């Protein structure tokens, strides 16, 4: 039984800096470790094998050092295009991955709320969408309020990958209600808490009001 | 160049079976271990098994023993993954891949393009596309946001463009989420100048190839 | 002084220039006579690295045995590639004899004499010889037959024992006899049950030295061509395929003994005319077997195993019979030799 344990969970380093990723083996494995880059929706890419050998075509800013139980992947001169999850591998066993992001200055989100369309409503469902655009860091709290009652368990979030040009994130939250419940209430609000906001920002609309 | 071309996406109900093919070229097919790897959403890569094409020797990860078989055809230099008694958490991208060297069978330099296999009790269905209309309170001479809500489709994937590809800056097309209903949904949004809302047409183009559904949705101030 | 090198070796044998048996016939033109009094010299205070998995002697032997088979066992029809070849296909006498491999002038063979040398690493007791010992070029899968035995302890040889893609060569100390006999294609092989189980108990104990105090399971092949999912071999010029489920079907806990829970295991076999060549990609068809009793008796002297992988399993390890690449057969004998060139 072999376990490969990666750390940290997330590496956040300013552009041009060095990211250092660790992989510990539960028992000695000599030099027999490899590293992969993985971007969502893309095929994993071999970076380093045999602990330290750079794969063909891989930029020289990627390097590896490791033996026995300790293995490290280093990325010098970190670029936005290096934003990805990195996995270590020991034969058939893979580590849990470490995310690398660019650290930049704080940027507050611009926030938008969208009511459900008439067409959707006629079909028996109401989707309400709240958009947080171009913010950093990724951590944000998005709270739905319906006639000032906090809603929980009836929404799902999605977040984009960090942008290659401005290193920000964007996030959507979608509240789903029945038509019947939607029509029982007036004020629909999305409240956003984020490091770049000195106080929470609320965007809202009244049902049936332009 | 070493190259692997895999078969197309598959959609299956629980209990069903799938066969994925992997056409090898650019190297001596019988002299390298061929690895099969999958990756499910939000998960690390997972080894399925390998095959040595010369005589078809195999190794199967224990968790798949009893429903996984790997074979090959030496005349067409194609490898096959047969995976049966499928379950929902078999939903993943499946790859064939090859190592850097003959004696480095695990360090995967060369990969097929992947094959999505979706397993669910859901049935193939095209999306409904609803407007995320720009607010009437959009800041004058400022920036407005609008979008399309691409709701209730199955299976992945969907692609979205704006104005037939003419509008790309300021667009964020979000990763889909899977709803408790078993259907997917995503939104695509774009920020534009508020001054443009009265004069520029904005249309989202949604393609859901699995159901052969294409939608052009004009989005304007309500 | 000297250093590792690859060169063209020659073979030596005690072949009979008058014999019709095909190994003899081949060796009569391919090899020279053996030296009656070969010299072996201990190299005082010499330490040398060996690598049985990257030993070019193996490749030279392989190409020779390919040639021996090609010119000895002619199929009635060959489908090498997409083209089918028809020709004469007589029955022949086919029974391996020992072949020695020797270095020409300016080169030498170094021989590791370390007890239970695993084939890769530093040897402490080195000698030099002109020729290897006599190696019978036995072509088989799963079980190594009529090979060399370990002196004292069962020995395991693998390029990386924890790499599930790597073959594991096992060498026994005591041989286990396998007796075979021949729908004229139906045949079977017997091994003594008690003897085979004692062997597996000892093999299991040895494997635990690498994998820890765990349950060791022997199971059948997971798949592949018939040549490798069965114990395949030849007897009397005929190609046998024997089901080894009865051999690899046991679970050994840390406290298990062969005594737990006829004294014969009978393996069902078939003689096939249609076979996949080991020399080469392709199919060959031979003539049916000649009437009468076909018998052979061999000693199992080793095993070719693989081990199941997995990212999660403690408690047990599972091993299955394997093989198919005859270079591993030659390796099981050549592991203690390497060629060097002289100043
Ligand atoms: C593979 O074998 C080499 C020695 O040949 C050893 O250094 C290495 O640690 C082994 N690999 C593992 C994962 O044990
Ligand atoms: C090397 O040879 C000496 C003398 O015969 C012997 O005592 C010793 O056990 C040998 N060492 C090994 C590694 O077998
Ligand atoms: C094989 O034997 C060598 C010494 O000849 C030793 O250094 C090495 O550790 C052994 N390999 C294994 C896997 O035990
Ligand atoms: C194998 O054992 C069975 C049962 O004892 C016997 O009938 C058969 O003759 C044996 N065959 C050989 C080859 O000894
Ligand atoms: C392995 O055993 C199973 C039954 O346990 C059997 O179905 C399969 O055919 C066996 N494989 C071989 C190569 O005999
Ligand atoms: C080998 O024997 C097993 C156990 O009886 C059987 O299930 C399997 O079908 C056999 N293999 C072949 C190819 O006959
Ligand atoms: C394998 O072992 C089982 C008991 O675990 C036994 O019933 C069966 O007969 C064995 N199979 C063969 C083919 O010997
Ligand atoms: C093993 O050696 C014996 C002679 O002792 C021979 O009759 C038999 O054919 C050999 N087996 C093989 C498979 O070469
Ligand atoms: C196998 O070899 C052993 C000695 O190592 C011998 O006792 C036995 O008779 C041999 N069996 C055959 C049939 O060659
Ligand atoms: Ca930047
Ligand atoms: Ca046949």
């Amino acid at each position: 039984e072999i376990v490969m344990t990666q750390s940290p969970v997330t590496v956040s380093v300013s552009r041009g800096g060095t990211a250092t990723l660790s992989c510990r083996a539960s028992q000695g494995v000599g030099s027999d470790v490899a590293w992969y880059q993985h971007k969502p929706g893309q095929t994993p890419r071999l970076l380093i094998y045999g602990a330290s050998t750079r794969a063909s075509g891989v930029p020289e800013r990627f390097s590896g050092s490791g033996f026995h139980v300790d293995f490290t992947l280093s990325i010098s001169g970190l670029q936005p295009e290096d934003v990805a999850i990195y996995y270590c591998q020991q034969y058939e066993t893979f580590g849990q991955g470490t995310k690398v992001e660019i650290k930049r200055t704080v940027a507050a989100p611009s926030v938008f709320i969208f009511p459900p369309s008439d067409e959707q409503l006629k079909s028996g469902t109401a989707s309400v969408v709240c958009l947080l655009n171009n913010f950093y860091p990724r951590e944000a709290k998005v709270q739905w309020k319906v006639d000032n009652a906090l809603q929980s368990g009836n929404s799902q979030e999605s977040v984009t990958e960090q942008d290659s040009k401005d290193s920000t994130y964007s996030l959507s939250s979608t509240l789903t209600l029945s038509k019947a419940d939607y029509e029982k209430h007036k004020v629909y609000a999305c409240e956003v808490t984020h490091q770049g906001l000195s106080s929470p920002v609320t965007k809202s609309f009244n049902r049936g009001e332009c | 160049q070493v190259q692997f071309v895999q078969s197309g996406a598959e959609v299956k109900k629980p209990g069903a079976s799938v066969r994925v093919s992997c056409e090898a070229s650019g190297y001596s097919f019988t002299d390298y271990v061929l690895q099969w790897i999958r990756q499910a959403p939000g998960q690390r890569p997972e080894w399925m098994g390998w095959i040595k094409p010369e005589r078809g020797a195999v190794s199967y990860a224990p968790q798949f023993q009893g429903r996984l078989t790997l074979t090959r055809d030496l005349y067409t230099e194609t490898a096959y993954m047969h995976f049966k008694n499928l379950r929902s958490d078999d939903t993943a991208i499946y790859y064939c891949a090859r190592g850097v060297r003959r004696d480095a069978s695990w360090w995967l330099q060369f990969w097929g393009q992947g094959t999505l296999v979706t397993v669910s009790s859901a049935s193939t269905k095209g999306p409904s596309v609803f407007p995320l209309a720009p607010s009437s309170k959009s800041t004058s001479g400022g920036t407005a946001a609008l979008g399309c809500l691409v709701k209730d489709y199955f299976p992945e994937p969907v692609t979205v463009s704006w104005n037939s590809g003419a509008l790309t800056s300021g667009v964020h097309t979000f990763p889909a989420v899977l709803q408790s209903s078993g259907l997917y949904s995503l939104s695509s949004v774009v920020t534009v100048p508020s001054s443009s809302l009265g004069t520029q047409t904005y249309i989202c183009n949604v393609n859901h190839k699995p159901s052969n559904t294409k939608v052009d949705k004009k989005v304007e101030p309500k | 002084v000297w250093r590792d090198a690859d060169t063209t070796l020659f073979c030596a044998s005690d072949a009979k220039a008058y014999e019709t048996e095909k190994h003899n016939v081949w060796a009569t033109h391919a090899c020279v006579p053996t030296d009656p009094n070969p010299q072996e010299i201990h190299l005082d205070n010499v330490t040398e690295k060996f690598n049985m998995w990257k030993n070019n002697m193996v490749e030279q032997m392989h190409t020779d045995i390919i040639s021996l088979w090609d010119q000895s066992l002619k199929p009635c029809v060959k489908l090498t590639g997409g083209s089918a070849i028809t020709q004469a296909c007589p029955k022949v006498s086919f029974e391996p004899i020992p072949i020695h491999y020797c270095t020409p002038a300016g080169f030498a063979i170094l021989k590791c004499k370390d007890e239970g040398f695993n084939g890769t690493g530093l040897c402490k007791n080195v000698s030099t010889v002109q020729c290897t010992h006599g190696i019978k070029p036995v072509v088989s899968t799963q079980l190594l037959l009529n090979g060399s035995l370990a002196e004292k302890n069962i020995t395991i040889r693998s390029e990386n024992i924890t790499n599930n893609a790597k073959i594991i060569i096992v060498q026994l100390v005591q041989p286990v006899t396998i007796k075979c006999i021949r729908d004229i294609r139906q045949a079977h092989c017997n091994v003594t049950r008690s003897r085979w189980n004692k062997t597996l108990q000892e093999v299991a104990e040895k494997l635990r030295t690498y994998f820890g105090n765990k349950t060791i399971i022997f199971a059948n092949s997971s798949g592949g061509d018939l040549e490798i999912t069965t114990h395949s071999f030849n007897c009397g010029g005929e190609f046998f395929y024997c089901n080894t489920s009865g051999l690899f079907n046991s679970t050994w806990y840390v406290n298990s003994t062969w005594n737990d829970t006829n004294d014969t295991i009978t393996l069902p076999c078939r003689i096939k005319q249609i076979i996949n060549m080991w020399q080469r990609a392709g199919q060959a068809m031979y003539a049916p077997p000649i009437p009468g009793v076909i018998k052979c008796e061999s000693n199992i002297t080793g095993l070719l195993l693989t081990r199941d992988g997995g990212k999660d399993n403690n408690v047990n390890e599972t091993f299955r019979p394997g093989g198919g690449d005859m270079r591993d057969n030659w390796r099981s004998e050549l592991y203690k030799y390497k060629v060097v060139e002289i100043e």
